[PDB]
């Protein structure tokens, strides 16, 4: 067996009354009534301001202060030629070649 | 046949496999339409408040009031000091105290007696 | 995603389902053909029923609504009734 | 709008694992109600998918074809 | 809200039994307070001890979140039996089994990991051999010192 | 245009989802050939493993007494 | 791998141990045995910021590998044979390390195979 | 078209 | 067992959710259609083998070992759908399930960027509270005494009368807001 | 110190002399100028500390303590001017009255340099506060509560007072800057133990200590919301404040009087977060929070190393500003469903996103998210405790789950879910209400930026 009458009835009133409802959720072509209110500007103004203000700022208050950009050193092999020096680096004894 | 479920703390018995669900006597038909009737009348009592167009506020639930009531305010003048409240209270109540104590107590005296003997390494130790 | 359901589509689909089911024909098959009384059908069928309506709709049918649910247009007004079908 | 189902006739289940499966309960007498229900899955389109071997090998033709022109493109190249 | 609404103390005589299970809304068979050994329960009912994820989903509940309807008495833990914690529903394995395979493979594991600690692999090799008296000043050694020579041979 | 859903059958394609899966395969499958042809090292062996059994005494300083 | 079953499922007395070998002298058994060269300058790969683990006795086709690996930017597919080298030389140094341990397998057969001969005449 | 009202709290405050 | 409308399961309807409980579980162990519709058959012939058993002890006793048989033979983790209860989107859009009476918090000047809305729902705020007195003194004369027995509600009996306690049924939140 | 005492007073002719419907606005105001003012204080030194009179000077640890106090009044008159509209005025009047007298205690309190005359104004912040608590609580609870907060403070502190007389009369001052030179060793003896008690135990029942703080979930539930934010904000700190300027004299007993109340607070921090886990009451809950907040600065003050007292004062100022953000969050959702059951009124924010919002700083705040003053104050008093002794890391890291437990769960229980249905008064959030939120909030994070004018004398 299923639903009694009155089961069915309260649920066909319940029905029409929900989609009535529901059919009032429904928008107007009016609504919503609102109150009245560059094409690499992205590039400029998120990328080229930024490194313009962080440059500034790490150019003459970091680095005009000791060890805050401190930096590993350049790593040197037999053969470079040391900019600040000049001075050649002799290469490496030559190989007990294996093959 | 099959291993029977053995239900736990944390772990119930299912109602599917529950001996007293599948009662038909009159007086389990019996309890079972008042718990319905209770429930239908506390039911009704409630939605007639909360559909009403004239409330705006808390349809207050007087047992959520009661449950609050019973958790806090009413637990100590039900309190009767007795065995089994006093070595509940005692071994709940300053049993971790004196263990966390003498703890403590053993592992300060050990650093103490390593650092008064210049044994505890405590080179680059300058911030307390 | 997800179309909206029409109340026409919906009859449509269940429709499709129960002529898909090899204990009722489908020449006598209506909106209002009871599974017991008209198509003459067990409570069984009519929980592999409610079963491939689920599997057709995709959400679970609870059995305090499924044993009550006895001809299609019932069906068809509960799938309505939980997916709100014409807003 | 209107969104208009096909035939309820044309799933058959002849032909689709659905009929070995109505065979084997047949072998012992039950008949299976809801095959044509199923039946839509097996047919069309969906029928006759790829195994797993099909499934990984899936593009092999074009890239081993591209693999073979680009071998023979450096071995060109070379001279 | 008033007095006679509120809990009181433990039940004694049946019909302030009967009065305190008329006033937590539940039939006077069905309600058992909680034992009187003074813990400070009073008249409050001891419910069976469920969570509410065991509560039947598909009903229509006044709290759907909670499981819970109104006017119907809370258990003494519902806020530690709520849905966001601890859960006594009907597990598919014996809680005893589970504890048992559990702790049998951990142990077993942990066993396991220590006789491969005891036991390890390696490979047909000797040491890594280095330069420089095993890296003498590379790895930290001081310079007025002089280390024992470490020589490494051809082979 | 866009997809409009089917019934109990085989959706819609567009021709640029399967050439762009079609492609993406090709392209796995010629790089794994190719980096298979070139290299053909990482996966089966770099070096050969020399056999400690077959070396001799004389090569190991192994003086028979 | 046979080695751990015969270092384990065997006896450990012909087997070496990892942690503590070579147990015998370098010069138990080979007659005016030459020394492994260090090619590369102590201050060369101090300069090249080496790693202590990599700071071996093949540090110098490092060191011409991550030379030609700088100089060679961007093209990052240019410098096989420099990798190759470096690859060739620390297989050769993986194998002098099994030589090293079949030495001191070999040679606890030797001690073995000494003590039972001992047992056996006196 | 059939855009439906979507009811949320009040967020002029 | 717990009903809204009744206050016990009957013996038909414990079999029939053992039924469909032993389908779904069946389903979650038979993955494939054309399998699971083979073992479904047999599963409904072993459904239909006791079905005429007119003796309700014997079939309390069958129910209950086919109880302890589906106990023994359920899938760990059974199918669940999605929005049922469980399932991995169950209870997901009740954060945009806004209540209709946060639509009278609202400032004017945004209840005036919907004003047919509002408009149109002063006219069900009107016809609620005019049906309400009259679905309370409905309930009031229909219910016995000592309360309702049973958690069912009445409908509405006359024309132009709306069913009683109408509103939070009717004005509940759709299902995707 | 005069220039703050003198216009705390003047707000009194300023609130009796005020038009009817002015007399928010105008003590608003002018205690927002009051706050202001405040920021002279932090004329600080390495060396000495900001001296004023023979009467009144302010070290780094009273300064952020005063700027706090001072910062709370138009704070507490904008969370409590919508429950007592409907007041006479001649109450609202003795209400506003009440509150500018205890901030004119509090801030003659904290900056007392000598010491019997902090004994006087920290038990004359008694007198408003149980005035405010036993007449503008809402509950019955009130007149027990207020019973509860008078005769602990008082049994704690009249030994206190004997006290102060004895060392009055031994090293003949009290003021702290002369007993900062004449400060002599404190030995081993059982009337130096009872020395050491009858100089700690009020401010272990002020700040309050575990077992001790049976004052603290009555007081600060029975209050109004003023009461509140002034108990939960300052006159905790009232505590932690005396036992940093006492516990100069009590060395060297200190180091072995210290170890049962460094139990207490060590195992109260476990047990009242615990507590915290199962309250029904919010306020309760933020009650029971502060307690175990507490607990962690009577550690810090009691192994009394330089990271500790650093810790101790920030998480007290942190403290201050977060439980009285809690409590006027409490209040901002009691004003609307009317009980402060926590399980009652849920998914709110579904209902208001922004006072959502809020509950989500003020709760990330208690659980102490770094780089807040909350973590740098927890963080540093679990730096010295672990240099105590290396097995506290165990207690202070099972308190932090547990602290995080307690703030996500009241933020999901209040905030997450599916909201209560009968309940249909969720106005939404007021003008007052988010300004008041963000006036607690936005200090509290902006400290975060330069946090080295919280971390006391010895940063
Ligand atoms: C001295 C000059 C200082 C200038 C800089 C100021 C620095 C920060 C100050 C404080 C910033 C937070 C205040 C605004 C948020 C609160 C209100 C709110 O919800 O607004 C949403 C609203 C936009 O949302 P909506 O959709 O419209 O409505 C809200 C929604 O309904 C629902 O809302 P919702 O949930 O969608 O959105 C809330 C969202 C929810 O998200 C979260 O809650 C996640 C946050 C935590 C995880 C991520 C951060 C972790 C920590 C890392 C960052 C700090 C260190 C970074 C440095 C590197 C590492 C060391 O939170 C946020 O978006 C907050 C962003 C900023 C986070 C800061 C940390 C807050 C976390 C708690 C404390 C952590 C430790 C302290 C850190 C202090 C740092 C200074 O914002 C506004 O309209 C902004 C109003 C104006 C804000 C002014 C703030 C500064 C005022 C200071 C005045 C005096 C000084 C003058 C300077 C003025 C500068 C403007
Ligand atoms: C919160 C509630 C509880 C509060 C507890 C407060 C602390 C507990 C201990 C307080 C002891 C009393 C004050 C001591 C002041 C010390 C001053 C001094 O000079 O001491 C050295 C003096 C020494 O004597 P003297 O100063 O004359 O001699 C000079 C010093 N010698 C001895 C070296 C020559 O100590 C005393 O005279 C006695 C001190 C102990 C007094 C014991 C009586 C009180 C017992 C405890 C009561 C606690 C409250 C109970 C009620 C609670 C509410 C119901
Ligand atoms: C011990 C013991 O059994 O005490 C029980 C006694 C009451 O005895 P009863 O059981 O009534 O006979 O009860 C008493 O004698 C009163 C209480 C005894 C002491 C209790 C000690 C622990 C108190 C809690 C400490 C928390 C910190
Ligand atoms: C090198 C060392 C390596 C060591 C590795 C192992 C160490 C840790 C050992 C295990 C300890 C932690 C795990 C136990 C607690 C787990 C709590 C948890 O996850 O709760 C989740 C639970 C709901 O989870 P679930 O069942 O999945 O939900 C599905 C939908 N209902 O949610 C709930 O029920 C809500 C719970 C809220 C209250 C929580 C109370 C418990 C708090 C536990 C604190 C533990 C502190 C440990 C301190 C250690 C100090 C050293
Ligand atoms: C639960 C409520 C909330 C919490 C409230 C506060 C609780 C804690 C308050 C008291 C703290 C304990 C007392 C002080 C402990 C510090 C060290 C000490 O004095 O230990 C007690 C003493 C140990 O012996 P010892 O110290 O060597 O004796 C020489 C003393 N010149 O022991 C002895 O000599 C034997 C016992 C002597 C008498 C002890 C009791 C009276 C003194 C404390 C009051
Ligand atoms: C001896 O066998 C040395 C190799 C390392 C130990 C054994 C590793 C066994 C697993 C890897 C090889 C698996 C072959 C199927």
């Amino acid at each position: 067996s299923g639903y009694t009458p009155d089961e069915k009835l309260r649920l066909q009133q319940l029905r029409e009354l929900r989609r009535r409802w529901l059919k009032d959720q429904e928008l107007s072509p009016r609504e919503p009534v609102l109150p009245p209110r560059r094409h690499s500007i992205f590039a400029f103004t998120h990328v080229l301001i930024p490194v313009w203000i962080i440059h500034y700022y790490l150019k003459y208050h970091v680095t005009t202060k000791p060890y805050t950009i401190v930096e590993k050193k350049p790593r040197i092999f037999p053969g470079d030629t040391i900019l600040e020096t000049g001075e050649v680096i002799p290469p490496m004894k030559e190989f007990p070649d294996q093959h | 046949s099959f291993p029977k479920y053995e239900p736990s703390r944390l772990a119930s018995l299912p109602t599917t496999l529950d001996p007293a669900e599948y009662d038909i006597s009159s007086e389990t038909r019996k309890a079972q339409a008042e718990r319905l009737a209770i429930r239908s009348r506390l039911k009704r009592e409630y939605q007639l408040q909360y559909n009403d167009p004239s409330r705006r506020g808390v349809v207050e639930d007087p047992a959520l009031i009661r449950w609050t009531c019973a958790r806090s305010a009413n637990v100590y003048p039900n309190f009767r000091p007795n065995t089994k409240t006093s070595l509940l209270g005692a071994l709940f109540g300053i049993g971790p105290l004196i263990f966390w104590y003498y703890v403590f107590k053993t592992d300060r005296d050990r650093k103490e007696k390593l650092i008064q003997e210049g044994k505890l390494d405590r080179t680059f130790n300058i911030s307390y | 995603d997800a179309p909206p359901l029409t109340l026409e589509g919906i009859k449509d689909r269940v429709l499709y389902v129960l002529k898909l089911y090899d204990k009722i024909d489908p020449e006598k098959l209506s909106v209002n053909s009871h599974f017991m009384k008209d198509l003459g059908l067990d409570s069984l069928d009519q929980v592999e029923i409610i079963m491939a309506m689920e599997d057709e709709f995709g959400f679970e049918i609870p059995d305090i609504d499924a044993e009550k649910l006895m001809c299609p247009q019932e069906i068809v007004d509960y799938i309505a009734d939980k997916k709100d079908v014409y807003e | 709008s209107k969104m208009e189902l096909p035939d309820y006739k044309q799933w058959k289940i002849e032909g689709t694992p659905l009929e070995t499966v109505q065979e084997k309960l047949a072998a012992r007498g039950l008949r299976d109600p809801w095959g044509r229900n199923e039946a839509w899955r097996y047919m069309g389109g969906f029928a006759n998918n790829v195994s797993f071997v099909g499934a990984l090998l899936k593009g092999f033709k074009w890239g081993f074809a591209a693999f073979v022109v680009a071998v023979g493109a450096e071995y060109y190249l070379e001279s | 809200i008033t007095k006679d609404m509120l809990p009181g103390p433990y039940p004694k005589t049946p019909e302030e039994r009967a009065a305190a299970a008329k006033k937590y809304n539940m039939r006077v068979e069905d309600y058992e307070p909680y034992p009187d050994d003074g813990m400070g329960y009073g008249d409050y009912p001891k419910l069976p001890d469920r969570s509410q994820q065991e509560r039947d989903p598909w009903y229509d509940w006044d709290h759907p979140d909670l499981r819970l309807n109104w006017g119907e008495p809370m258990h003494w833990d519902l806020d530690m039996y709520i849905r966001n914690r601890v859960d006594t529903s009907p597990t598919p394995v014996n809680w005893n089994l589970m504890c048992k395979h559990l702790f049998g493979f951990v142990a077993f594991m942990l066993f396991m990991f220590w006789v491969g600690e005891t036991y390890p692999t390696y490979q047909p090799v000797g040491p890594k051999q280095y330069p420089y008296n095993n890296l003498y000043l590379e790895r930290g050694g001081d310079p007025n010192k002089e280390p024992e020579p470490v020589v490494h041979y051809e082979i | 245009a866009h997809i409009e859903p089917r019934y109990r059958q085989f959706p819609q394609l567009t021709r640029s989802q399967v050439i762009q899966a079609e492609f993406f395969s090709a392209t796995m499958w010629f790089w794994i050939l190719w980096r298979f042809w070139h290299d053909s090292d990482a996966v089966l062996g770099h070096f050969p493993y020399p056999d400690p059994s077959q070396w001799t005494d004389e090569e190991l300083g192994i003086p028979p007494d | 791998g046979a080695h751990l079953a015969r270092r384990y499922l065997g006896d450990a007395s012909v087997e070496p141990e990892p942690l503590r070998m070579p147990t015998f002298p370098p010069d138990y058994g080979f007659p005016e045995r030459k020394e492994r060269e260090m090619v590369a300058t102590q201050q060369e790969m101090n300069d090249a910021q080496l790693v202590l683990q990599q700071r071996d006795y093949c540090a110098h086709y490092l060191i011409r590998f991550l030379k030609c690996k700088r100089d060679s930017f961007p093209n990052f597919l240019a410098c096989k044979h420099e990798q190759h080298d470096w690859d060739y030389c620390e297989h050769l140094d993986y194998v002098k390390r099994m030589k090293e341990f079949e030495r001191e397998r070999r040679l606890l057969q030797r001690k073995k195979r000494r003590e039972q001969r001992e047992a056996d005449m006196a | 078209g059939k855009r439906l009202f979507i009811i949320k709290p009040s967020g002029f405050y | 067992a717990f009903l809204p409308s009744a206050a016990y399961l009957t013996h038909q309807q414990k079999v029939l959710q053992l039924y469909k409980r032993a389908l779904r579980h069946l389903e979650s162990r038979c993955v494939h259609r054309d399998k699971y519709r083979y073992f479904a058959c047999l599963l409904r012939a072993r459904f239909d083998e006791h079905k005429n058993e007119k003796d309700m002890v014997k079939a309390t006793q069958l129910l209950r070992e086919a109880e302890k048989e589906f106990w023994h033979g359920q899938h760990p983790q059974p199918y669940i759908f999605p929005e049922s209860p469980g399932g991995t989107s169950y209870e997901r859009y009740e954060c945009y399930k806004v209540p209709e009476w946060c639509l009278d918090d609202w400032h004017p000047s945004e209840k005036a960027m919907y004003p047919d809305y509002f408009a149109k729902r002063e006219q069900w705020k009107k016809l609620r509270r005019e049906s309400w007195e009259r679905e309370v003194k409905q309930l009031q004369e229909e219910t016995p005494v000592g309360g309702p027995r049973t958690e069912a509600l009445p409908p509405a009996r006359k024309q132009g009368d709306l069913p009683p306690l109408w509103w939070h049924i009717v004005t509940r939140p759709r299902e995707r807001p | 110190m005069l220039k703050y005492i003198i216009p705390t007073m003047m707000l009194m002719p300023l609130t009796w002399l005020s038009k009817n419907s002015m007399i928010w606005i105008n003590t608003t105001l002018h205690s927002l100028l009051i706050s202001l003012t405040s920021l002279l204080l932090l004329n600080q030194f390495g060396d000495n500390s900001l001296n004023f009179s023979l009467t009144f000077f302010s070290d780094s640890l009273s300064t952020p303590l005063l700027i706090l106090t001072m910062w709370l009044l138009p704070l507490m008159l904008m969370a409590s001017q919508h429950h007592l509209s409907k007041e006479n005025l001649a109450r609202k009047k003795l209400f506003i009255s009440m509150l500018i007298l205890l901030q004119l205690f509090l801030i003659m309190t904290f900056t007392a340099t000598e010491l019997i005359f902090f004994y006087i104004m920290f038990e004359a912040t008694l007198v408003p506060t149980l005035i405010i608590i036993t007449r503008w609580g809402n509950q019955t609870e009130r007149l027990n509560a207020g019973l509860y907060f008078l005769f602990y403070t008082l049994a704690g502190s009249l030994p206190l007072l004997v006290a102060l007389i004895y060392i009055q009369n031994t090293m003949g001052s009290l003021n702290f800057l002369i007993l900062q030179y004449w400060v002599q060793p404190m030995p081993n003896s059982w009337s130096n133990t009872f020395m050491w008690l009858a100089c700690m135990m009020a401010f272990m029942v002020k700040m309050p200590l575990y077992g001790l703080h049976l004052w603290l979930p009555k007081a600060h539930v029975e209050a109004p919301i003023a009461g509140s934010m002034v108990l939960a904000a300052i006159l905790l700190k009232l505590g932690g404040y005396g036992m940093m300027r006492i516990t100069l004299l009590l060395n060297p007993i200190t180091d072995f009087m210290a170890y049962p109340f460094i139990m207490l607070s060590l195992w109260g921090m476990i047990m009242t977060s615990s507590i915290c886990l199962r309250q029904t009451d919010l306020k309760s809950l933020i009650a029971y929070s502060s307690v175990s907040h507490m607990a962690l600065v009577i550690v810090a003050i009691l192994i009394q190393t330089p990271w500790s007292y650093m810790g101790a004062t920030a998480l007290m100022i942190a403290h201050g500003l977060t439980s009285s953000m809690l409590f006027c969050l409490a209040n901002s959702n009691y004003e609307r469903v009317h009980s402060r059951t926590m399980i009652l009124a849920r998914g709110l924010q579904t209902l208001l996103p922004l006072m959502a919002a809020w509950w989500l700083l003020a709760s990330l705040t208690n659980l102490a998210l770094p780089p807040s003053i909350n973590l740098i104050g927890e963080l540093f008093v679990v730096m010295s405790t672990f240099s105590w002794s290396n097995i506290t890391i165990i207690l202070m890291g099972l308190n932090m789950v547990i602290t995080a437990l307690y703030s996500l769960y009241m933020l999901i229980t209040t905030q997450r879910g599916k909201h209560t249905h009968h309940i249909n008064n969720i106005l939404p959030s007021f003008t007052r209400e988010n300004a008041l939120m963000s006036l607690h909030m936005l200090p509290l994070l902006l400290l975060s930026l330069n946090p080295k004018i919280i971390l006391g004398p010895l940063y």
